[PDB]
């Protein structure tokens, strides 16, 4: 796998060099944010179930046909899959968020996701929609927690977004 | 399982191993929590020395413990 | 790519041709050195039988080279039906199995372990079968014996490449297809030092084998349904590795043993080594 | 899809053998029964609606609080869904009668039942009442084997739900 | 042993599921058939002997040379065996009628048939004639479904032998 | 496996003989009862869930310790198993009932069960108890249906009992 | 898998509706023919060995070269395969005939068959031929049985044909 | 093609709705920046030749082997291609920059490029490197012009970067 | 999709050349106009509904017979559709204002217009009136360049329809 640190290493390696002092200072700083970073993740995991539940409700209110006979979320068995998938995507996103790197997410999840979806007949656009619905709800929690020391999480929040979006894009 | 003849084709010294069986080691292909077989809670197998180390390590990590080891002959 | 018509308006069997394009063959109408569109590095055309000879000569007389030719009728055929492999079925060999039940397992094992490939009366193994049904051997152990057997080696391992043999192995021993270039690399190294027996041992010994159909269950196709730690592309690779029912792994056919899964496709799922 | 006919084929196919007398006997069973089964389906199909209304209703009597505001039984959307759902159950049951196997039920209704229900917090209990109430009504329009068949399938779901 | 009843149990058992309507339908098929089957068995059982004599005999007519000295058909021991064997075939057939499946046949007769026959140089052909001759006689004592059943099983062997 | 018919065959085989006319008459009559036999089975399967549910409640009301910390039905994980097992036993019993023979039950369920339970420290006594509790409830249904043609099922009822009891005994 | 009944269901499902009365009447009628249907199947299975044997003889009388060195049915090993294949196809066809639906035949047997044959160098033409030879022989039996109540089986006979033909076509 | 405006439209269309007021405000803002946006583009185009020239020199100073016999930039013919390619990528990037959208770049230019390079034996790594070298030089101009009204272009500068990076990544 | 920006890119791209001054000039034009365009869109978006009602209505006044039974204008379904359709036209127009090109209009509305209309026997005439009526209303809420823009696009459709 890969993550923020490992990545920087690898770059350095191809140049063939010891790490730039400048480059260390990226990592040094990255460390300092850890605590923030962690709490962010904690927030997602803590609310997981709900994030999904929520997103789903909204997804199905919008795209009524998915749940109608002939649609992709009907019948039960299919519905179940659709829920499962949502979760997975989320799970990965979280992972990435901790790592500080997209990698883990796309190669395991998005590299064949579109093709699978195609073969199944699952409508990629709707999937993407779901991913966003999730995104917004999730950020909601990340950004509004309780009993955490008040401060600015924006930086993390945006990176979170990006991950969600990479997902949306590659699926779509 | 009493060996009728040397089970293994490839040849080394063979050792019978009797194990208490975790459900995991032999899960039945059944809905719900998988159950090892009642008739054998203590599978006994014949193993070549070379395979003996891998077999024991895999047995170990799964719940079940070696009841006894006996040379297969 | 998909072909929309099997035959030309004038009767004529269309044939899909795949080439590596060359700047001469198609170039942008732009100033500077001619460049083919990158997206069409591998171009495909469907030509009637009549123009096929001319088409191919021209391609080759330029720097083109032909990747493969295939009849349009085989092409533009449904992706295989997954009906039988969506739910494998599964066979359990109880203790105190009566005569018939043991027979069923045996058959099923030969089916999965060898592919559709037919096993003749002389090929079949009495000794191994003997052991099963007076106890002494697990279904798991029988499966090991089959992969040790020369029959197995002659079809899968002695004709094709070790690269091919690995995935061939994966499919037979585990329903899954291979995920990632690493798995292929690991097995190859195992084979070089430990040899053929150790490699065969490492699939049955692996926990993935144990977790599903661990003992006394004939292996079934886990791939084609969602598995833990499986790359999404692996699912697509399962469609390449498994072509229909009544499609086999056959040394017998022309250039029999080739790779179903292109090396590049494996690289996509994961790289690192 | 699991019906009598498909199964015997499957079993024959696994062993690798032609359909012999064993299997045909079985098939014959399915066909002779059909007459009763088919009858039952005609009866349910016709009274569908009425059965559904009655059921939905029942559920509310059984669980008054559902209809209170801020609950799930409350507000028409939900009621509509509730209706829809039961319709489905019924629909499938008919199917299964005709197909002569649980097949249709298993694949549409049962597979994934739990998780769906969990994630949306649908209480199995409800459905069950619906069914029971139905069973009771059906226990008038039908009789003899036709009835017996209807029950079997209805129950099959009760058990799956519970 | 493969009979209708045993199989459905087996299938149910494998999946780990209760016997549902699907299987019972099948069972019902068997046991309904039984009445005919049973009748057939009573008929064969009674005429056994006579059928056997006739068959053995036939074989010799069909293959005169067997009775010549230095052949297999020659000398009483062999004739005795020949009789015995056919008796067996018959015996099993009856069994299978009653059991309502090929089971009995498969396990006694069919499994290992080839190799036995090879090692002792019994020509399948012979047996076959025996059977055919039988089939012809049976085609008088029986009629309608009873007959049909008898045939099925008799044939089943012909095919296994050939 | 085995069942009433197959069994009789096998016996006959070792004698080396055609089936005795007497013996046929066992089977002949066995057939006649089929319909009853079937309904019996149908009744169990139809009520399965309930039978268990019921039995359990009663089992735990009696042996309160099983569900207390240190008992064998605690914690959840264990409880689950205990329920599952009960069910299985039931399932088999039914099978037997249809076959018209104990075998299936003995071979693929009962055999070795005692010893397992022992090794685990499961109290065999209690298991047996459960089986009986089940028995009574089950008979309850078999014997009191609605919309079936009224008649005498006793014969079947008793055979049912026996199966339950073989179970109880071999476990105990 | 699929068969006549299940199929009609599925269609109905996507419309989202109860089965049309018209549609029932297809199935109702289908039932009535059962007995005929069954006997048809029984006839094939009963004659199986022969059907093949026969067809083969004729196949090889026509295309002498198949059995000559360099041909596709030579040597023994190959011959064996060729026989077995014929049989299989037959087996499936029968299955279909009972189901009242091509599917089983298409999915298990016909799907990919052409391509296999191609890769091996097996001459698809000849295969197809064999299938027909079989067809005719088979019908022969279906249509001329002994001890069966006399009536009209045409309907079934034709459906049988079709199955054989689907085979012939897709192989060819 | 696509660009920032058209994109937003399309999204809106699938929802089936008029544009969100929020969404307008993205576009409204985008307009305001235009002048800046333009100058950025103008800067690249004006310096094009140079940007490349420069990057190349540096590329070849680093990876001497490319220009050695047996390397990929040798002989002349190849060298020429290598230069041409660099330029193209640049050209597209510019296009994107104006559009306010990656698409054009991805679809016409980047798509398939990796694989091509692979098949030829072009070392993707080096290509990527070149792209970066270009990036830095280009920004250089964008960010340091003369006779432009002084103000903050950062926003644009970063977007520029991203485009370059998408390129680098997809090639690599 | 055809907007100013996309076109110049396209043209540049075809020739294989960098965007030079020529094209930027053009782009600049698009951006200057936008302010007016955007304004117009805000105005249409807000009054949408009211415009639609008015239009639909108008059409009926203009073509009374449509509302008679057995005609197209008759029965709510049709009226609903009629409304929907005009909404669409409007929707797209707004889009086009914002995109700064006919693009959106061309691809959604115009391409295939004829055949659709032929096959369903929608008379272009109708639509036209709708539009005209609209144009007239818009001719109050807007003024100066904003207005001018609105018109352009509205007309563009009239011409395409006719
Ligand atoms: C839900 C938000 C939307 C949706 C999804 C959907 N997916 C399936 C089925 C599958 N999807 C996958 C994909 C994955 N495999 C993996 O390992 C991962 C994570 C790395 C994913 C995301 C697979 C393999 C399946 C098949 C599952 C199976 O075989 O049981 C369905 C059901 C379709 C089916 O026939 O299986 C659905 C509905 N589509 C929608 O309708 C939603 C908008
Ligand atoms: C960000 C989304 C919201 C937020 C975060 C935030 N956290 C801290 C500080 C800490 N967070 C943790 C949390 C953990 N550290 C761990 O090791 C673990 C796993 C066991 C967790 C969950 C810790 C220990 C700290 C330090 C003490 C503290 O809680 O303050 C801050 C303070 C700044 C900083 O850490 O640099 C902030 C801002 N707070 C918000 O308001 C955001 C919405
Ligand atoms: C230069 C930095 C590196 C390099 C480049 C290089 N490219 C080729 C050959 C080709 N490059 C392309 C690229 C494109 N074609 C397109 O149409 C587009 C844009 C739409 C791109 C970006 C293509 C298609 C070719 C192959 C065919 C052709 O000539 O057009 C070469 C020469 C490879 C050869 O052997 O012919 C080179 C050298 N490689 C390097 O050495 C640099 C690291
Ligand atoms: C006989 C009519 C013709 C013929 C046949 C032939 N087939 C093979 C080899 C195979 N054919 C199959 C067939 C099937 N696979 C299936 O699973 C099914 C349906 C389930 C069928 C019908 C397969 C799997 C094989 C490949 C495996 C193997 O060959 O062992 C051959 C042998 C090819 C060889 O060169 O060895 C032949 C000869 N060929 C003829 O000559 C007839 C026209
Ligand atoms: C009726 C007793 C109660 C009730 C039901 C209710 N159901 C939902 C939501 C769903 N119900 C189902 C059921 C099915 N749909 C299918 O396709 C199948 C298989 C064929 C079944 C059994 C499903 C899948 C859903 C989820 C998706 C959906 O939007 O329907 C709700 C709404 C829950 C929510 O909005 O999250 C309700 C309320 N309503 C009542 O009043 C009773 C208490
Ligand atoms: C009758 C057509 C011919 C014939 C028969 C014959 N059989 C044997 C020897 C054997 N026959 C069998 C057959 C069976 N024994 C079984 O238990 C069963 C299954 C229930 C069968 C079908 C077997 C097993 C043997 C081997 C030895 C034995 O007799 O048990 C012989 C003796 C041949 C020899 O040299 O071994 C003969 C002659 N006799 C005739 O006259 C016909 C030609
Ligand atoms: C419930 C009435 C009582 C009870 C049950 C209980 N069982 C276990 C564990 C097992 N029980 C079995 C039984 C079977 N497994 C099978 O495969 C079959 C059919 C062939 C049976 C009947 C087995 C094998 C196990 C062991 C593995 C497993 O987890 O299933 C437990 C848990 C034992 C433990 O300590 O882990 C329990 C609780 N025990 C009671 O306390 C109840 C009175
Ligand atoms: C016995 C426990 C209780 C009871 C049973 C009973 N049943 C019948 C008659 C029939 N029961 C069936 C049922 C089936 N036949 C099948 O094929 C299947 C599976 C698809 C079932 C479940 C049938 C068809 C009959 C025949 C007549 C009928 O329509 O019921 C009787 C009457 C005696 C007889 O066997 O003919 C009885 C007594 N009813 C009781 O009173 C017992 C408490
Ligand atoms: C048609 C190809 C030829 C033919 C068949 C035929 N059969 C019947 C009637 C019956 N045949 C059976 C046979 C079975 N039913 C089963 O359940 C089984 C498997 C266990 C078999 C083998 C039965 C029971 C019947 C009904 C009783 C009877 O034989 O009368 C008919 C008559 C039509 C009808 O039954 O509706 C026909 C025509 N006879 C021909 O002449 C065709 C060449
Ligand atoms: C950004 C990288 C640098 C920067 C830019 C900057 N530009 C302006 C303002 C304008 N620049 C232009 C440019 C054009 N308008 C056109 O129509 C064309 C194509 C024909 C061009 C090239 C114009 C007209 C303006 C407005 C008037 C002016 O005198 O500039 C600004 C001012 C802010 C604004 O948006 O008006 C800025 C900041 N300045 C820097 O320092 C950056 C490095
Ligand atoms: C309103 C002026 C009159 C009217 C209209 C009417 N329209 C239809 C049907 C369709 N109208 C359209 C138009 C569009 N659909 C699109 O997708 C687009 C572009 C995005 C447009 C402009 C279409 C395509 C249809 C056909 C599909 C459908 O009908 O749903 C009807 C229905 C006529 C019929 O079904 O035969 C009607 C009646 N009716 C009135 O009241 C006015 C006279």
């Amino acid at each position: 796998m890969q993550d923020a640190f490992t990545k920087a290493i690898v770059a350095a390696d191809l140049r063939g060099s010891f790490l730039s002092e400048q480059e260390l200072n990226q990592l040094t700083n990255l460390v300092k944010e850890s605590n923030k970073r962690l709490d962010a993740v904690n927030a997602i995991t803590g609310n997981a179930a709900e994030i999904i539940s929520d997103a789903a409700h909204k997804l199905f209110a919008e795209q009524t046909d998915l749940i109608r006979p002939g649609g992709n979320a009907y019948p039960n068995r299919r519905m179940a899959a659709c829920l499962r998938d949502m979760e997975i995507i989320l799970r990965y996103v979280s992972y990435a968020l901790l790592a500080g790197d997209a990698s883990v997410l796309e190669d395991r999840c998005l590299n064949g996701l579109k093709e699978t979806y195609v073969a199944l007949g699952t409508p990629t656009r709707s999937v993407a929609r779901a991913v966003q619905l999730m995104k917004e709800t999730a950020i909601g929690y990340v950004n509004s927690p309780s009993g955490v020391t008040r401060g600015d999480c924006s930086a993390l929040v945006n990176e979170a977004a990006t991950y969600f979006d990479k997902a949306a894009a590659s699926i779509a | 399982s009493v060996l009728t003849g040397d089970n293994q084709q490839r040849g080394s010294k063979l050792f019978k191993i009797t194990i208490a069986l975790s459900p995991t080691l032999a899960h039945h292909p059944w809905p719900g929590l998988d159950t090892h077989e009642p008739s054998q809670s203590s599978y006994s197998t014949i193993v070549s020395l070379e395979r003996l180390l891998p077999e024991m390590t895999r047995i170990k990590r799964n719940g079940g413990r070696i009841l006894e080891i006996t040379e297969g002959e | 790519m998909n072909v929309l018509t099997t035959s030309s308006q004038r009767g004529g069997k269309l044939f899909k041709v795949t080439m590596t394009l060359s700047p001469a063959l198609s170039h942008h109408p732009w100033p500077s050195l001619d460049t083919y569109e990158p997206s069409q590095n591998s171009y495909s055309v469907v030509v009637p039988l009549d123009r096929l000879l001319a088409e191919m000569t021209y391609i080759k007389n330029k720097g083109g080279r032909v990747l493969d030719i295939s009849p349009a009728d085989l092409e533009a055929l449904g992706p295989p039906d997954i009906s039988s492999v969506a739910i494998p079925l599964k066979v359990e060999l109880w203790a105190k199995a009566d005569v018939s039940d043991v027979q069923a397992a045996i058959v099923a094992a030969y089916k999965q372990i060898f592919g559709n490939t037919y096993v003749l009366e002389s090929e079949r193994l009495t000794s191994a079968e003997s052991l099963l049904r007076n106890g002494s051997i697990s279904v798991r152990e029988f499966v090991r014996l089959l992969a040790k057997s020369e029959l197995y080696k002659e079809r899968f391992f002695f004709c094709t490449s070790n690269n091919r043999f690995t995935e061939l192995n994966f499919k037979h021993f585990l329903g899954r297809a291979p995920y990632n270039q690493s798995e292929i690399a690991a097995h190859l190294d195992r084979y070089q030092t430990f040899g053929y027996d150790a490699e065969i041992d490492s699939y049955i010994d692996s926990d993935e084998y144990i977790q599903a159909f661990g003992e006394n269950v004939v292996p079934y196709y886990r791939g084609f349904k969602s598995q833990s730690g499986q790359t999404v592309e692996s699912f697509n690779r399962m469609f390449k590795l498994y072509r229909g029912d009544a499609g086999s792994d056959t040394n017998l056919n022309l250039q029999g043993q080739k790779r179903r899964v292109d090396p590049k496709n494996l690289l996509r799922s994961g790289r690192g080594i | 899809m699991k019906t009598v006919i498909t199964e015997v084929i499957a079993s024959a196919d696994s062993q690798g053998r032609f359909l012999n007398n064993t299997e045909l006997q079985a098939a014959n069973g399915r066909f002779q029964r059909a007459t009763a089964s088919m009858e039952a389906a005609r009866a349910l199909t016709s009274n569908a609606d009425s059965l559904v209304k009655g059921a939905v209703q029942e559920v509310y009597n059984k669980f008054p609080y559902l209809t209170q505001p801020g609950q799930m039984g409350y507000g028409d959307t939900n009621q509509a869904k509730c209706a829809r759902d039961i319709s489905h159950y019924l629909r499938f049951i008919t199917y299964s009668l005709v197909a002569g196997g649980t097949g249709p039920l298993d694949d549409y209704i049962v597979a994934g039942l739990r998780e769906v229900n969990r994630t949306f917090n649908l209480s199995p209990s409800w459905y069950i009442e619906a069914l029971k109430h139905i069973k009771g009504k059906v226990g008038s329009q039908l009789s003899g084997q036709p009835l017996t068949e209807a029950n079997a399938y209805i129950d099959y779901c009760i058990n799956a739900l519970s």
